[PDB]
């Protein structure tokens, strides 16, 4: 298990674009 | 790698071992363009219509209401319980300005 | 940079040996468009800055705030870095004075000192970076801050010109898309109807607009005092460590109001690209403006190829429509 990133290319499938995207709550 | 999510604890009884995988990226934390601008529009008639019926009520919206459209409205929501923002009300062309930053 | 100076003050020799590049009678026709325009908007000259002006304070300090924005917290503190930082805070101690230093200076001063410039690697491309004296930089900072707040208020600059307040340029794309996508039957192609989609660059805007008509156009649309500020302010000497030039075709590009004089010449090419009939249409009636990409009525939205204009700082795109007719008649032509 070599610590270099790899291309997100491809390993993307299961996954959108705001998946764990939250919106803080009021202070 | 599974092998450094390994963590020891010594306490009397002796030494306790535990474990806990990908890491997160940077693109799954912010909402896409079109869902934000979608949630924009929504978002801002929505207060339209909170704020003619709450000056029908003559008062302030306060911070519980909208709470529900706090991180919300590309102009974001927040910018409405602003300090300043009667002044900001002022600053006139600031996006000019700002491209035109770069250049002094 | 050392080459990059030498270049520019040859060109500024080119520009003072063969005098203004732009003949006479160009410059009466762009005057006649725009003048023919600002009757049409009615717009009303921005008168200079009254003394007991409403919102003044609030215009300097924001001004300040703007210039403060630059100095970040840091013990990085030169003289000069350490004068700027001083006036600055004096003029948030005292606004009064300051209004009435920038204001003399409005109405006065011509003569200004040297800007030095040093340039971004961009390994692509360079870019100047121009450094003006402090004084001279808060006085700048209020008139740009002024200029804008009127023009804004008075409407002197139509939807299409862009960047706006009102929207990030991530969402002009997507406003683009739409607008495009909304045209009536737009994607339709059995009679041959074809729809061409331009984008360009205004090449060499800032550096090839003539200070002499730049004065002559802007006079109208502000007080002729203020004009004279702004364009004996780009008739200035440009240095760096040694070498030394004045500069006078170009304009300096960095000062703090070049903001408005590059979209208000922008505005004027505009005038001279859309012409005034399709301007007009774009614009709407100065009592109801519309907004970014639409019109009154579809008919007024059909009239012409150009359906669509949208000009960034110095950018243009524009989306005509042709029936073959139209198409044909252009080819042939």
């Amino acid at each position: 298990p070599t610590g270099e990133v790899l291309s997100l290319v491809g390993k993307l499938e299961g996954t959108r674009m705001g998946d764990k995207a939250q919106r803080t709550k009021p202070q | 790698p599974q092998s450094d999510l390994r963590w020891s604890k010594q306490t009397d009884v002796g030494i306790t071992h535990f474990r806990s995988q990908l890491i997160p990226n940077l693109y799954r934390y912010i909402q896409p363009w079109e869902s934000e601008f979608i949630d924009s529009q929504r978002v801002w008639a929505e207060y339209a219509l909170k704020r003619q019926e709450a000056i029908a009520q003559n008062r302030r919206l306060t911070l519980e209401d909208l709470e529900d459209s706090w991180d919300r409205g590309i102009p974001r929501i927040n910018t409405l319980f602003q300090k300043d923002r009667h002044t900001l009300a002022y600053d006139k062309g600031w996006r000019v300005r700002t491209d035109f930053k770069q250049y002094q | 940079t050392r080459l990059y100076l030498k270049a520019e003050q040859e060109r500024q020799h080119n520009y003072l040996k063969d005098g203004p590049y732009i003949t006479a009678e160009e410059a009466v026709a762009v005057y006649t468009t725009t003048v023919h325009w600002l009757e049409s908007r009615r717009f009303s000259p921005i008168p200079f800055p009254p003394l007991s002006y409403k919102h003044d304070t609030k215009l300097l300090i924001l001004a300040l705030e703007r210039l403060k924005e630059a100095y970040s917290v840091k013990s990085r503190l030169n003289q000069s870095q350490r004068e700027e930082l001083g006036l600055i805070e004096q003029a948030y101690d005292n606004p009064h004075e300051a209004l009435s230093r920038i204001k003399r200076h409005l109405l006065t001063q011509r003569a200004f000192k040297e800007v030095g410039i040093e340039f971004m690697d961009l390994y692509s491309h360079l870019v100047p970076v121009y450094d003006v004296e402090p004084l001279e930089k808060i006085t700048d900072a209020y008139l740009d801050q002024y200029l804008w707040y009127e023009a804004d208020k008075r409407r002197l600059f139509p939807p299409w010109i862009k960047p706006a307040d009102t929207e990030p340029p991530p969402l002009l794309v997507y406003k683009w898309c739409q607008g495009i996508n909304n045209l009536q039957d737009v994607w339709e192609t059995s009679e041959g109807e074809c729809n061409v989609m331009l984008e360009s660059r205004f090449e060499k805007m800032y550096e090839k607009i003539d200070l002499t008509l730049l004065n002559r156009l802007l006079r109208l649309i502000v007080d002729h005092n203020i004009a004279d500020y702004m364009t004996a302010k780009n008739n200035v000497v440009i240095n760096y460590k040694d070498m030394n030039h004045t500069n006078s075709y170009g304009i300096i590009r960095g000062l703090q109001f070049a903001s408005f004089i590059v979209q208000y010449y922008g505005l004027v090419m505009d005038l001279l690209v859309l012409g005034l009939h399709r301007a007009s249409e774009m614009a709407g009636p100065p009592q109801m403006p519309n907004d970014f990409l639409s019109f009154q009525d579809i008919a007024t939205e059909a009239a012409h190829p150009i359906r669509l204009f949208c000009r960034y700082i110095d950018r243009i795109h524009i989306f005509f429509r042709f029936t073959a007719d139209e198409a044909r008649d252009l080819i042939q032509r």
